[PDB]
């Protein structure tokens, strides 16, 4: 019933403009307010009544309202400004409605390499006849990685379970790689590999049976 | 200052009636000129849910086939939801919002509660130190965790040193295995130097199931404590 773009993108430094249409009967009548959503959070109130800010609200938002429509303007993009805009607003049953929502991205961000630590299975999982090798994936992008296994120097493909990768606070995304084995299986080889490509490279970790650092 | 935070079963049977609180503070309830409840579906929008109004007044939407109920409770200064007969359909993060004043339209909103609706039955977590080692040592610093195993449903909350740790703390997102179990780890890094000289702990919750619990992670010795040790 509001409609704003899907998506929007922009370099960074750049000014950008989110707008939400409806009609003289909700928007034309009434106040809106936009929210701003951050991975896993609540919606957060950027602007209410058409161009306020509440305090704590940066001076690099605002908002402004043209007939039926109205527009959150976004200066000095940052990284951090990346997430889900959403316009609200009451309908003509006097009933909340929101817009479908815009994804903001911003542009031309750098490369980066995923940092990964392996952790070999506990020794109280051991005793409770089980093994998990963990794999931490972070802090790369863009956000995308493939995961493999090796036991000694061959693939393991089986008791593998990997997450999507998901974006973190500093827009670097976090994975991780959890591999299932037998206490035996662990016990019985050289070595477990936890193999992390990202675009086209890769970041290897290895974790083995005999390890005692202290 | 006003603050909304909800309460409910992170879990709910299909065809149960789901049952949610809003605990109002700062705030006497019956002042309120807005009450409502707001839901997103992961990976969707936002959709209104229903509504009560200063005046008593309830409005509900349409699409929810009158299986809302939004009451107040003054003695106890929280509202509430009832949704019945839910289904998959359901599964959403819940938000309660309300608004002080007709005049004004800066919402003040919860945090949001997950509930997954499934048959599934929920499960604890079993709870495993990370040990720190000389290969999760980089710089000065030293990688421990905790590794939360196999619980149903989301979320689990992990906390090391009671809040007092927060630096280079990361608490990964959860994997949801092929069993239909979660499982997630939470990693914190500190000095190495520290290492032998402080207590690390991860205080692990799952309100859905009522488990509580914490691991001592500390590093493995590699000496016996049987036999001369030092030179």
């Amino acid at each position: 019933v509001l409609t704003q773009p899907p998506s929007v993108s922009a370099a960074p430094g750049q000014k950008v403009t989110i707008s939400c249409s409806g009609s003289s009967s909700n928007i034309g009548n009434n106040y809106v307010s936009w929210y701003q959503q951050l991975p896993g959070t609540a919606p957060k109130l950027l602007i209410y009544d058409n161009n306020k800010r509440p305090s704590g609200i940066p001076d690099r938002f605002s908002g402004s309202k043209s007939g039926t429509s109205a527009t959150l303007g976004i200066t000095g993009l940052q990284t951090g400004d990346e997430a889900d805009y959403y316009c609200g607003t009451w309908d003509s049953s006097l009933n909340p409605v929101f817009g479908g929502g815009t994804k903001l991205t911003v542009l031309g961000q750098p490369k980066a390499a995923p940092s990964v630590t392996l952790f070999p299975p506990s020794s109280e999982e051991l005793q409770a006849n089980k093994a998990t090798l963990v794999c931490l994936i972070s802090d790369f992008y863009p956000g995308a990685v493939t995961v493999a296994w090796k036991a000694d120097s061959s693939p393991v493909k089986a008791g593998v379970e990997t997450t999507t990768p998901s974006k973190q606070s500093n827009n670097k995304y976090a994975a991780s790689s959890y591999l299932s084995l037998t206490p035996e299986q662990w016990k019985s080889h050289r070595s477990y590999s936890c193999q992390v490509t990202h675009e086209g490279s890769t970041v290897e970790k290895t974790v083995a049976p005999t390890e005692c650092s202290g | 200052q006003v603050q909304l935070q909800e309460s409910g079963p992170g879990l709910v049977k299909p065809s149960e009636t789901l049952s949610l609180t809003c605990a109002v503070s700062g705030y006497s309830i019956s002042s309120g000129y807005y009450w409502g409840w707001i839901r997103q579906p992961p990976g969707k929008g936002l959709e209104w849910i229903g509504s009560i109004y200063h005046s008593g007044s309830t409005y509900y939407n349409p699409s929810l086939k009158s299986r809302v109920t939004i009451s107040v409770d003054t003695s106890k200064n929280q509202f509430s939801l009832k949704l019945s007969s839910v289904t998959a359909a359901d599964t959403a993060v819940y938000y309660c919002a309300g608004l002080t004043q007709s005049s004004h339209n800066d919402a003040n909103w919860g945090q949001g509660t997950l509930v997954t609706v499934s048959s599934a039955s929920t499960k604890g977590p079993s709870v495993f130190p990370l040990a720190p080692s000389s290969k999760s040592t980089s710089g000065g610093t030293a990688a421990l965790g905790c590794l939360v195993k196999d619980y149903f449903p989301e979320p689990v909350t992990v906390s090391w040193n009671s809040g007092a740790l927060t630096s280079g703390v990361h608490t990964f997102p959860a994997v949801l295995q092929s069993s239909g179990l979660y499982s997630l780890s939470s990693v914190v890094t500190v000095p190495s130097s520290s290492l032998g000289t402080q207590t690390y702990i991860c205080n692990v919750n799952h309100k859905p199931s009522n488990t509580k619990v914490d691991k001592k992670v500390e590093p493995k010795s590699c000496l016996a404590m049987d036999y001369k040790d030092h030179d």
